[PDB]
């Protein structure tokens, strides 16, 4: 059963995440065949070998078995070996990224929240073109000497905005749409700390860094497809600060003729709320809800 | 024979603090590898006609204090004393050549919270001109000791280990002057 | 619910303790049985002696018998 | 005295500083009275120890 | 000592070979280069076990086989005085107290405090250095 | 002639060992009552100035000439007062060292055995030597 | 033949017996007892830390913990737990028996000794310190990432003395793997060559190596880092590319360290399956190869830690921590073959070893799943991480350090600890440990975050999280029993009158009394293989061991 063999692993939205499952169950299946293989050998001589209360003398002492020494040295070396081979095939489909994207989305982290840009939309079949590249305001950061190669720390050049973006509050989760069966883009670019990229159903994330090119850091990746609509929960993961657990986002996946009235609204000025509301899609995040402003319930 | 304890026990010491400059050495290729074509960045002008001779007087050092080391073994107090005291001055030298170095890069705009550059340069000789300055304490303590009891295999031990950690400083000043100075 | 939380998170380590409890500390220690007046004395000889003060002629003694 | 001073160098709370020193003030000299008397005691036993077994 | 030079040796070899191996799989694979940070760290790496080794090889060439380094040797070949060995001491606690103290003077930054601890620091090592050789009272 | 796992050093010391879950003392009476004795013993020694012993084992045939050669294993014998109890034999024999003379034990001697006595009646032995010891060196001037 | 002896012990020495002696001891036996007391307070301390973490997500919500004290709760932890626990106590076993192990009368440095001890108490209480200040102590967890730990995001003085704290205790672990290596190679017996040592002290000079190869490192990484916080460098700059220069040295710094408090648990447990099995340890010249290998390989897999980041070489760390796994599944062979066909009686020694090799074994499995970056992409930064390193580092720290304790109480007390309470502790804390992290497998790999203060109702995360909770508390309460037994056996526990109380001891150290002298020996016995004790108390068996040694 693959319910129970993936420990809780999602199924999975996209071809990548289900290879990733694929090789989860497989590891899976081999570690806890390893690990019966071991455990019952303790128990075999936990139960078998204890002291009998009627043996006199010591038990034969031997502590060398050259010929079991190199047996069980190669095993081990094989079952890596193995692994090691689909490790390297898997990793290389999930991080190829195809020169030709249809959607790029600017994924921006901050204390504490999210923000989404849709960088550029070009569909396969030419039936939706976009750009959403706004050169207008990326460069209004420029700072010049400059502590590091002529620019102060506070360059922010690095930071990508586009005419549609969604910003999180944090008494409203940020909702990212996305089209059902489409290659998407992710670029990820920090604003102070590191975050956080995780989309559970996903199966894949990537830490959000401030200056990915300087820290040489390969802060793009992509997915082949979103293989069914609905709503799916997105969390921060690296520890960024005092809201590190409250910076929780939302994707939501729509049709393509959905996905490309969607934009027609928010192009029109209107808010993502509205603009979801006028696809026939909830206003808010139903997976996740903001957290309330109340330190606590001692408050 | 003998194996040395406090020989030993110093070297695999020494080989550890060696791990401690590698860190620094790690900060100083980061920044150089993200520098873009200046490094060091304006305005920062290293000279040689200054570090060049500070360089040369701590390598000279390294002779003076080797020349001890035989006077030593020899268990000839006296001599050892001549020598390290020599060594001393020596020694001193290049943290008062340092630090006249440290003023006029200060005065050039070369600072710590000035430029990524300064960080990496300072660090890296500043914590090698504490080291230099804590290799001259220890030249004062044991010089001190000899002053306290008669000379002693065990007294001339001590001065055989502290001139080991006076090479390794040496030693890694010249990687850190050839790192620095040359290649840029 | 949060009556049924808290009170699994204090009841059962306390419930298990008892229990654990009552499985090994009722068991019989390596310690011997006190010696019995009426059961002979088939322990070797025993001889005990103070330690102070910190460090052969008989000035006498006295004789019982129970 | 100083604990204002004490907690603006040292990063204490004003209110810690005071509570510290309330509570500390029959707690300390309790601790105290009981190392000095060990740590006098235990001086003695020091020199008990040169006396029978030498230097 | 022929086993305590050998071991360093083994590591230094492994050192050495992932230190080479590691900087040229980067300087052609790794996005942006030689990973520098990451190099240094193993090449020095190998500088550790190299000083270490050296050393332990030339002390090795020159004394012979030591009593525990006699595979069939007699508890009475190493019959003798072993060395100083210090039977007491209360400076060690005063040199980690002027330690602390210059630490809490940088955490916090007290010009003030750090100077203190340094002084410290000299006065309580100097104590621990001089401990076995102070001479008698003049008077 | 030495127990299994038992070796002689070079020194002359005797290195032992024990099976993994026994007792290298296993005497047959509780930790506590013990400790009481130990108290008592070396509490009341020090009260006295003079080395208390307690014996419990067979006697021989004379029960008092067998006490005086026990004597001489206690340490320094001169200044050592020792309680020998044979549970099987049921006899008392307290016999005191030289130095002890004329410093007020022939007053406790008696009164030592008819308390641990009056105790050894109730079954309870550990008791009636504790009860013995306390008796015997109050009734011991110090030197 | 009667011999005068007390009808007890002396329960405690008079007035004045151990205050002086605690600040002026050079022997290397009360050091690493001081140690163990020291190390089980911040146990206790550190523990306590994750229990007000437990029962806040417990119930979804912030019930009595705000965000930014349960972000301090889990850095103190972690680095009260991993520095001011574990690191420390390695040396504290090895104060104690690494002497008496090569027949060594003290350590090569006994003041250098004592330095370390006193260096490490006071550098930890400082890093402790910041829960005092009313901004609090660290809040950016253990691993200090960057640019987080900068003093724009972490302006508080707790940070600043959690950085000047680790120093401090940093100096004294560099000074106690000194004092350990010249200990071995210039303070053994006469024969006793260095293939005849027991496997402890092999692990103890291989872990003094990596000390050497991490801690420094560690010290100039945060070195600079306080450079950022007070003279405003540029170090640790995103723009400069310190984001990825200051994980790489702690990296490099972590993953040696992790195996300094993993080896010489490895050999604790390697010397106490030989005793209670009555048979010789299984290739033991193919441990120390293994030990090599793993001390060799933790140096060049520091960036596995960094899947996500997407910033290293993912096949050169992927393939190097493969290579790991063989090493340490050889030892796992070599310790069931001690135990095969041997007389196991499951002492409580023995049964603290047995079940690190049962927990150890689920964390080392999950260890291979985390090696391979496909799938760290996925559980990487989450509770199955967190239940990951809670079974390796509880299977040798907690079980190793047990077994160790009651394997060598009676040597350092001649008393023995109670086998009844002891066997209560040992289930106590199994069922507790099983049951607080078996289900956070399932919560990482649910979709829940490590770190986090507070989840959602409809996360659906409760029903996992109350029942690690419940674990979690049965984990405290297994504490009581080994403190009770510590408490009464260390005064009025059963006495040792031999020098083994095992039986079959294998060590140096179990040839001589217990306690042992100031010396540590009063004799010498001829060392012809690595059980001189053995071969000492069971003369007969010399020749059925030679007979015998190869299958
Ligand atoms: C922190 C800052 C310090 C503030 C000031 C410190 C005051 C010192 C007081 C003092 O003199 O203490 C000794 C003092 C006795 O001094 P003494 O008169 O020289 O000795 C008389 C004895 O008869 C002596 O008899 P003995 O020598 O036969 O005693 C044997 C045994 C006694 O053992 C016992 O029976 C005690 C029970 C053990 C506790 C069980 C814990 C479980 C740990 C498992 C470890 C496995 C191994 O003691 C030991 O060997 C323990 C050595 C390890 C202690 C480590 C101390 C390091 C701290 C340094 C600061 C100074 O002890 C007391 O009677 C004090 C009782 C109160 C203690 C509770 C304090 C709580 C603090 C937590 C400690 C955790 C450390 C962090
Ligand atoms: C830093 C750590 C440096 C210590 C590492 C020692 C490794 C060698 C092992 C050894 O032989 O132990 C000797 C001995 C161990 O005691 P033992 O058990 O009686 O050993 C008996 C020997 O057989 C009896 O042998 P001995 O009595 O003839 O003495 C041998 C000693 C001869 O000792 C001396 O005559 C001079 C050593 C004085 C230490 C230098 C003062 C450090 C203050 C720096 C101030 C500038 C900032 O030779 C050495 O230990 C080699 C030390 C070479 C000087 C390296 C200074 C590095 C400082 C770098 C600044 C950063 O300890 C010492 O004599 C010196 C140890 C210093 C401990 C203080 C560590 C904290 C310093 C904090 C600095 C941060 C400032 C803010
Ligand atoms: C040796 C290492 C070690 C040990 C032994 C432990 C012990 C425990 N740890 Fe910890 N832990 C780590 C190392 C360890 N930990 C590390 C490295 C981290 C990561 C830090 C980070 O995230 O940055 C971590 C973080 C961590 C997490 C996840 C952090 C997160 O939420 O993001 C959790 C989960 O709850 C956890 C729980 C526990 C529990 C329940 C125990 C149980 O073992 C504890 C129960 C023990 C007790 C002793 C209970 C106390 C008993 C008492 C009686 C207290 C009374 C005390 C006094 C009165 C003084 N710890
Ligand atoms: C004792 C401490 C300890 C030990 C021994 C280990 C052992 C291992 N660890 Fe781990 N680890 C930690 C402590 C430890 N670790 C800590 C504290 C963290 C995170 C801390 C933090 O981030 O805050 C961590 C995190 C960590 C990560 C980073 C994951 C992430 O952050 O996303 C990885 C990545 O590979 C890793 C892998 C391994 C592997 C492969 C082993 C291997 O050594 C284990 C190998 C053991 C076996 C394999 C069992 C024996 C073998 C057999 C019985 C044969 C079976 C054969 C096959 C399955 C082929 N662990
Ligand atoms: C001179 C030393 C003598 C010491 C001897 C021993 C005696 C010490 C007794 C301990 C006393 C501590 C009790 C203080 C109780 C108290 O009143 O303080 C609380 C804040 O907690 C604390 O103090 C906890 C800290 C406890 C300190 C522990 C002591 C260790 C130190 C003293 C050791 C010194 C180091 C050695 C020096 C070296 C020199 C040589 C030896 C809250 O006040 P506040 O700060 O207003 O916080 C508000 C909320 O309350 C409110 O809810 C709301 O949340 C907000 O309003 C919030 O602001
Ligand atoms: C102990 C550390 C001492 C403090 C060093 C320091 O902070 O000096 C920094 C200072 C830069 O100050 P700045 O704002 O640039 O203005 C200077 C105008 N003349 O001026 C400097 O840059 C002087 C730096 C000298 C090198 C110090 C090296 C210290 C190494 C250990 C840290
Ligand atoms: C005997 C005093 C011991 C310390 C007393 C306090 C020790 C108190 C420990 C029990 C109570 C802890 C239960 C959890 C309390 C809590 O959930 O936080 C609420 C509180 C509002 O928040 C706090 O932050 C509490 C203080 C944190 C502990 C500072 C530790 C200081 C480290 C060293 C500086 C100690 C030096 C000892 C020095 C000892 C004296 C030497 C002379
Ligand atoms: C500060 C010295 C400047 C001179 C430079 C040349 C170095 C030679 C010094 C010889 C000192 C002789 C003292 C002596 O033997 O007296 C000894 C006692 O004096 C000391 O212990 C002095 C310790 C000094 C500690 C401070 C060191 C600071 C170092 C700073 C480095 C930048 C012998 O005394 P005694 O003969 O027993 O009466
Ligand atoms: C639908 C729920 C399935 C749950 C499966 C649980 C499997 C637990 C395996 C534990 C293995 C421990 C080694
Ligand atoms: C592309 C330039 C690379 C320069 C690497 C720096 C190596 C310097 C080593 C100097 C060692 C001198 C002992
Ligand atoms: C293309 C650059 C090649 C650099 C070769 C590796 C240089 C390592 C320098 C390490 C210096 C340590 C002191
Ligand atoms: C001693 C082992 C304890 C293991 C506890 C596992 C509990 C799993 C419960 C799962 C419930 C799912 C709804
Ligand atoms: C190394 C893999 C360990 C897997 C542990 C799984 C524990 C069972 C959890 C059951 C939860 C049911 C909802
Ligand atoms: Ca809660
Ligand atoms: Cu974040
Ligand atoms: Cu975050
Ligand atoms: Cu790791
Ligand atoms: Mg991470």
């Amino acid at each position: 059963w693959s319910d129970a063999l993936a420990l809780g692993w999602p199924t999975g939205i996209t071809p990548e995440a289900k290879l990733n499952r694929e090789l989860w169950i497989g590891s899976v299946i081999a570690s806890f065949a390893v690990g019966a293989i071991v455990w019952g050998l303790i128990f075999w001589t936990s139960a078998f070998h204890r002291k009998k209360a009627t043996d006199t003398e010591l038990p034969r002492q031997f502590g060398y078995n050259m010929p079991l020494e190199l047996t069980l040295t190669v095993i081990p070396f094989l079952i890596i070996s193995v692994l090691f081979y689909f490790t390297v095939v898997v990793q290389e489909r999930m991080m190829h990224k195809d020169p030709n994207p249809e959607v790029v989305i600017d994924v921006t982290a901050f204390q504490w929240n999210w923000k989404f840009g849709y960088q550029k939309i070009a569909f396969a079949d030419g039936s939706f073109d976009y750009d959403g590249a706004d050169p207008e305001r990326k460069e209004a950061m420029t700072s010049r000497v400059g502590p590091i190669r002529g620019m102060t720390p506070e360059d922010r050049t690095y930071l990508n905005f586009d005419k549609i973006e969604t910003l999180g509050t944090s008494s409203e989760i940020p909702v990212l749409v996305l089209p059902a069966g489409k290659r998407i883009e992710f670029v990820l670019n920090s604003a102070d700390v590191i975050h956080g990229f995780w989309v559970p159903e996903f199966l894949f994330k990537r830490d959000v860094l401030p200056e990915p090119k300087a820290n040489n850091s390969d802060n793009v990746f992509q997915v082949s497809e979103i293989q069914q609509t609905g709503a799916f929960v997105g969390r921060c993961t690296e520890m960024c600060g005092t809201f590190h657990a409250m910076m929780n986002f939302e994707v939501r996946v729509v049709e393509p003729n959905d996905f490309k009235a969607y934009i027609d609204q928010r192009n029109a000025g209107k808010t993502n709320a509205e603009a979801l509301a006028a696809i026939n899609q909830p206003p808010l995040a139903i997976t996740t809800e903001p957290f309330e402003s109340r330190r606590g319930e001692l408050v | 024979n003998r194996p040395n304890m406090v020989s030993v026990g110093t070297i695999v010491w020494l080989s550890s603090e060696l791990m401690f400059f590698a860190g620094l050495f790690a900060m100083y290729f980061t920044a150089r590898a993200q520098a873009g074509g200046a490094w060091p960045p304006e305005p920062t002008e290293l000279n040689l006609a200054l570090a060049v001779p500070v360089t040369l007087v701590l390598i000279a050092s390294s002779f003076t204090c080797q020349m001890g080391v035989f006077a030593a073994e020899r268990g000839d107090v006296f001599g050892l004393r001549r020598w390290y005291v020599i060594t001393f001055l020596m020694g001193l030298f290049f943290v008062l050549g340092q630090g006249y170095e440290y003023i006029h890069l200060v005065e050039h705009g070369t600072t710590i919270p000035g430029s990524a550059y300064g960080s990496v340069f300072y660090l890296a000789t500043g914590f090698h001109g504490l080291h230099v300055i804590g290799g001259l304490v220890a030249f004062v303590l044991l010089l001190a000791r000899t002053k306290m009891s008669k000379f002693t295999p065990a007294q001339a031990t001590a001065a055989i280990v502290v001139s080991y950690y006076w090479h390794f400083v040496d030693i890694v000043w010249i990687a850190l002057f050839a790192t620095i100075y040359f290649v840029r | 619910s949060t009556a049924l939380t808290h009170g699994l998170i204090g009841g059962v380590p306390l419930v298990l303790f008892a229990v654990l409890a009552l499985i090994f500390l009722t068991r019989k220690g390596p310690h011997p049985d006190t010696y019995k007046m009426s059961d002979p004395w088939t322990h070797a000889p025993i001889l005990w002696a103070a330690e102070e003060p910190r460090e052969v002629v008989i000035g006498g003694g006295a004789s019982g018998k129970w | 005295c100083m604990n204002d001073i004490i907690a603006l160098k040292f990063h204490i709370s004003l209110n810690a500083t005071t509570w510290i020193g309330r509570i500390g003030m029959v707690v300390l000299p309790a601790i105290v009275y009981f190392v000095a008397y060990r740590w006098a005691i235990s001086l003695q036993r020091s020199d008990r120890e040169v006396l029978e077994h030498g230097v | 000592m022929h086993i305590e030079a050998r071991l360093f040796e083994i590591l230094t070899a492994f050192f050495a070979l992932a230190a080479v191996v590691y900087a040229v799989l980067t300087a052609m694979f790794a996005t942006g280069g030689v990973e520098w940070a990451g190099t240094t760290a193993l090449v020095l790496t190998t500088g550790l076990t190299l000083i270490t080794g050296t050393f332990f090889r030339f002390v090795a060439r020159r004394l012979d086989t030591r009593p525990e380094d006699y595979e069939d040797a007699e508890i009475s070949d190493g019959a003798g005085e072993l060395g100083f060995f210090a039977p007491h001491s209360w400076w060690p606690i005063l040199i980690s107290l002027s330690f602390s103290t210059a630490a809490v003077g940088a955490a916090l930054w007290l010009p003030w405090l750090i100077a203190a601890g340094v002084a410290f620091v000299i006065t309580s090592v100097c104590g621990l250095v001089f401990e076995y050789y102070w001479g008698p009272e003049k008077h | 002639d030495l127990p299994y796992g038992s070796a002689l050093t070079s020194s002359g010391r005797i290195s032992a060992v024990t099976e993994p879950g026994e007792l290298s003392v296993h005497y047959p009476f509780p930790t506590m009552d013990l400790v009481v004795l130990d108290d008592a013993l070396k509490y009341g020694s020090r009260a006295a100035k003079a080395r208390f012993a307690v014996y419990i084992g067979p006697l021989g045939a004379d029960t008092a000439a067998t006490a005086r050669e026990i004597l001489a294993n206690v340490p320094t014998p001169e200044n050592a007062v020792l309680l020998a109890v044979s549970p099987d034999q049921r006899a008392i024999e307290v016999v005191y060292g030289a130095d002890v003379k004329g410093r007020g034990i022939e007053s406790a001697a008696p009164l030592g055995v008819s308390a641990a006595a009056a105790s050894f009646k109730e079954g309870n032995l550990i008791d009636g030597l504790i009860s013995a010891v306390r008796v015997m060196s109050a009734g011991v001037s110090p030197a | 033949e009667l011999e005068a002896r007390r009808p007890f012990p002396e329960r405690m020495g008079p007035k004045g017996n151990l205050i002086y002696k605690l600040i002026t001891t050079t022997d290397h036996k009360l050091i690493g007892i001081m140690y163990c007391v020291v190390c089980f307070a911040f146990f206790l301390v550190g523990g306590l830390m994750a229990l007000f973490m437990r029962t806040e997500l417990a119930m979804p919500g912030l019930q009595f913990l705000s965000n930014e004290q349960f972000n301090q709760l889990f850095t103190m932890h972690g680095t009260v737990m991993l520095l001011f626990y574990a690191t420390p106590i390695v040396f504290g076993f090895a104060n104690l028996v690494l002497p008496l192990q090569i027949g060594a009368p003290d350590v090569a440095f006994p003041r250098l000794n004592a330095l370390s001890f006193w260096l490490f108490l006071f550098g930890a209480l400082i890093a402790i310190a910041g829960f005092i200040t009313p901004g609090g102590a660290a809040d950016f967890g253990w691993t200090a990432y960057s640019p987080l730990t900068d003093a724009i995001h972490s302006p508080g003085a707790g940070g600043d003395l959690w950085i000047m704290g680790l120093a401090v205790g940093g100096l004294g672990t560099i000074l106690g793997g000194v004092n350990m290596i010249t200990t071995v190679v210039c303070m053994r017996a006469p024969g006793m060559t260095m293939f005849r040592m027991p496997i402890f002290t092999w692990n103890i000079l291989v872990t003094s190596i990596l000390v050497l190869i991490a801690f420094p490192i560690l010290t100039a990484a945060l070195f600079g880092l306080a450079a950022d916080r007070h003279l405003g460098a540029h170090i640790y700059d995103p723009a400069n590319g310190g984001v990825l220069l200051w994980q790489h040295l702690f990296w490099f710094f972590g993953h040696p360290e992790v195996y300094i408090i993993a080896l010489p648990f490895f050999g604790i447990v390697s010397e106490i399956f030989p005793v209670f099995s009555r048979k010789p340890i299984f290739g033991y010249t193919t441990l120390i190869y293994a030990t090599l290998a793993i001390a060799a390989l933790s140096v060049a897999v520091w960036a596995h830690h960094m899947y996500a980041t997407g910033a290293v070489l993912l096949p050169f760390f992927s393939f190097m921590t493969f290579l790991i796994a063989v090493p340490t599944g050889i030892k796992f062979f070599n310790w069931i073959g001690t135990m095969w066909k041997g007389q196991l009686t499951f002492e409580t020694p023995m049964l603290f070893s047995v079940g690190f090799l049962i927990t150890f074994l689920l964390g080392g499995l999950s260890g291979v799943l985390l090696a391979s970056p496909p799938l760290d992409f996925h559980v990487t930064d989450s509770y199955f991480v967190i239940a990951h390193f809670h079974y390796v580092l509880f299977g040798t720290i907690v079980f190793a350090t047990y077994a160790g304790i009651y394997f060598w109480f009676p040597k350092m007390t001649g008393r023995l600890l109670d086998e009844r309470l002891g066997k209560l502790h040992f289930w106590l804390t199994f069922i507790g440990f099983h049951t607080t992290f078996l289900v956070q497998h399932w919560l990482g790999d649910e979709g829940m975050p490590r770190r986090y203060a507070d989840y959602l109702p409809t996360d659906g995360f409760t029903t996992l999280n109350v029942i690690s909770t419940v674990g979690a508390f049965i984990l405290g309460v297994s504490m009581l029993p080994f403190v009770w037994n510590v408490f009464k056996s260390w005064r009025y526990g059963e006495p040792v009158t031999v020098d083994d109380p095992w039986g079959y001891g294998n060590s140096l150290e179990w040839a001589t009394s217990c306690p042992p002298p100031r010396h540590n020996f009063t004799e010498l016995p001829r060392i012809r293989s690595e059980r001189p004790a053995f071969e000492l108390h069971y003369p007969h068996m010399v020749e059925r061991m030679r007979a015998e040694a190869h299958v």
